[PDB]
């Protein structure tokens, strides 16, 4: 049994993603953190579920939604969610 | 080039260009010294968030 | 795993609930609290098990009881019982 | 403020709800900002069989 | 790990009280839906997490909303949800 | 007789409390003895998505 | 512990979805039918794991790839594979 | 009516895709679903499967 | 057969310890060889809330 | 995780253990019941908790009360008390 | 997770204890030393397992053997053995 | 006064249960005052196998 | 949770023991620190989790490979590796 | 969290590796089958602690003792004892 | 060759014939039909195995 | 008194061996625990580990 921790970078990312939808539709920007917190919580009891990344090694990828993934890494210690991704376009980016 | 069945890129140089900037950007998060937030804390960082959206209306 | 701890408050919160209810009823005093107890301890393994609370935000809500919620916190090093309310009217105080 | 249906929520009238989610807001507030650091559950427990303890003392007098 | 269940009669309550909940709020009555689903569920791999039902032995209390219970039972082989109820009126009252 | 102070119960007398309380246990004796066979949660779920659509329509 | 089981028509569906994928890359039809597995598989021990899907109730997706959707029900005894789809196009076809 | 949706709030072109697309779906299901031909186990289809991969690789 | 000192032993002598565990030995295989299925936790549960009922019945009379 | 069950054994000596306290205290009958099952359901998630019996093999003692021992065997599908027993004493007899 | 610790006084009874086991079976006071151990220890990643004591209010009873109990406290940072003793007669009772 | 069944008690009498509830009340009591710092586990264990090995010498 | 330290005498005898295996084979001087490594860390979470010494009392005893010993002490705030050496000859060295 | 099982083959070798030992002494071999508990056991919590083995793939090497090694699995549901081998030389043997 | 303080073998050839000694045993392992009994079985075999050994003296 | 032991009973050729090598690592232990040199983290054996790999392989 893990912790689910965030990384700060990962929360940085959700703010990108959610205030950019919130423009169009604010209850899609909603709708997407439901199907986000769906799929990182369950992570404490089954951390080694989602499959390994291949684009970027010692990470798993979810693929939470035809548009988007969800990264993290299982430590020592955590379940840690290290950024949320756009699955087909390069978004959020760095600041 | 790619078929859009075969992948969910467009080109080869598409799956070059996202892949390194992916690679890029968990490094810089991993890099990064903010120590990670428990879920309960982004929880919380969201409700906020979608409160303060609510009210510009 | 997290080692379960409550908040001065909660326990000052515990006193008064059950100093209420043995005007009428001791036992239901002492019913209350293997309950209230017995919700507690078991997130020491499952944390992230009761819905995060709606009026507090970053705070879980257990109801206990029809009459009893129980609110904690989970952090880095341990999961906090923060407060135990009733949960249709406003008791006990805070001091 | 209108009235609310038992099946609809725990609250008479909404006027109750916001005085109590105000109510639950500022405890928890007040709670937290609270200096005396937790306490483990082993104390709570103690200073639970303690408080019986000296009430069923009470009672039989 | 148990595999989760309703009773046909679990879900003529879930039915009844939907309908009757959206007649005011038809979100009051989804989120509903919504509360005692993330209350069922979880108990497929903890199901001995709920106390006990006091007013009915055997069976499992879970006060999912003050003003609402789900009553299950962990058979030898389910977790099966008995009853959803009102915890403070006699409601769903079955008419049939 | 008796009735009971809101921290104590979440009924309003003793009467009250049995009387729900003998319901209950007369529902869910009702309920088990049902020999219609247990639908599984995803059949429920959608006897739910179905429900709400159906009453959305009558807008 | 539920059986994992998938209907003819979903089987028929991977056929006409990998039959398509190894005419540009084959190893990429392969690859496909991997992540499909090392998704499909894992609902035995947990099935209530993926979403309620939307357009289709009373069915789970899996958005096993951006492109590609597992659509399941849990059975009063299995976990059943009802199709795989394209996430984004109108494929595979009728017969 | 017809709009123009951005690839980051929809999986769709436009909303006429998506109504096409999910009724679709929902037809897709419902004959997978109404279909006859009993269910076959994950391993039969796994089995299915390398015979048809090794049956490409065949094909020069 | 010697005596056992209780810091030593559950028992007395050693002949109740054989004794003992003769007949947890039997016990155990009479258990396991009877053919009534195993109820789950909760009806155990169950059949117990009735029996401290039927007992706190009998008293009060 | 594994499902607790009880041998149709054990109960009919759990109603013995609990007939004979009752002569003389029938609050003793249930306050071990309390402990017995709470001894019994932390096993579901640690079920190599209890050290092997040594008088009976293949199965683990738990010494919930100096008077008393429950046994338990792990098994393919489900944690199972076997009989329980005085520690001290030939009590309850089998039938 | 919690580091296992024991009171000085604890070990002073472990001391009396195996000394005086021995002097019959000086296998006995091994094989005690293992069964207290394998209690002891496993409270690391599970302390809140053994239930609390009656007699002593605050802590928490780990009956090892029929004659003997472990006597601890989950404090905030680790699990703590305050004492052991025979479960039935006042042993060892601290000579000075 | 009043013995016990040993199926009730651990103990014979109750003035005895009592004389030694009241007994480990006054020497847990004891043990935590005691100033003495706790010592870790691998501690314990190191005084037990050093205690069993002192015994043995004395063949 | 306890930090993972090392005493100034078994990184000595690191530095033994890999500049004496590097002079057949410089890979597999690597490849032990790498399974001296991944036992040494684990430890921070799990301490309790190698059996003690026999020889050595109050030691914890890690045979990571067949001709190789770990050997740790769990102290009151910290996990400390004592020596590292080989398991069927004296060796390191002395100084 | 995984119950611990053993293959009908790991067993095997564990009689024919104590009943060699028991020619010489019988305590050693008893010994042994404790050390060999003392890996086997904690494997039902930890299961990804143990390496994995560089001889056999997919299996994970326990250096239970200098001469002495176990071979584990993770599976889906459970962790299994594949074979106990002695580290050294081939033994025992398939019969 | 190799060195004691390299290998636990004695020659190159001899972390081959282990290695695939070793390789063959756990496929035999693998493929075999039986089914793994659960770890208080084992420990049932176990007790009575010892058992039975202290019997012959 | 001196036995030739079997490398499936002891780790060790012969008893004597067992002995002095058990009296060895006493007091190796023991001299490294009356050792002054405070105990440095593995984090910094991690840092002089490379830098010891570093320096073998620069050594053509």
């Amino acid at each position: 049994m893990l912790p689910v921790l965030w990384l700060e970078s990962a929360d940085t990312d959700l703010d990108d993603i959610t205030s950019y939808i919130a423009r169009f539709d604010i209850d899609a920007a909603e709708r997407l953190w439901q199907r986000l917190r769906g799929c990182v919580l369950p992570l404490s009891e089954h951390p080694y579920l989602y499959p390994p990344s291949d684009r970027v090694p010692g990470l798993r990828e979810i693929v939470a939604h035809p548009n988007y993934i969800i990264l993290y890494r299982v430590t020592t210690s955590s379940v840690e969610v290290v950024n949320v991704i756009h699955a087909r376009r390069q978004f959020p980016l760095e600041h | 080039a790619l078929s859009p069945m075969v992948s969910e890129f467009e080109t080869i140089e598409q799956e070059n260009s996202y892949n390194e900037w992916l690679r890029a950007k968990v490094a810089t998060s991993l890099a990064d010294p903010r120590p990670a937030i428990p879920h309960d804390e982004v929880e919380r960082r969201m409700a906020e968030r979608f409160a303060k959206m609510r009210k510009e209306r």
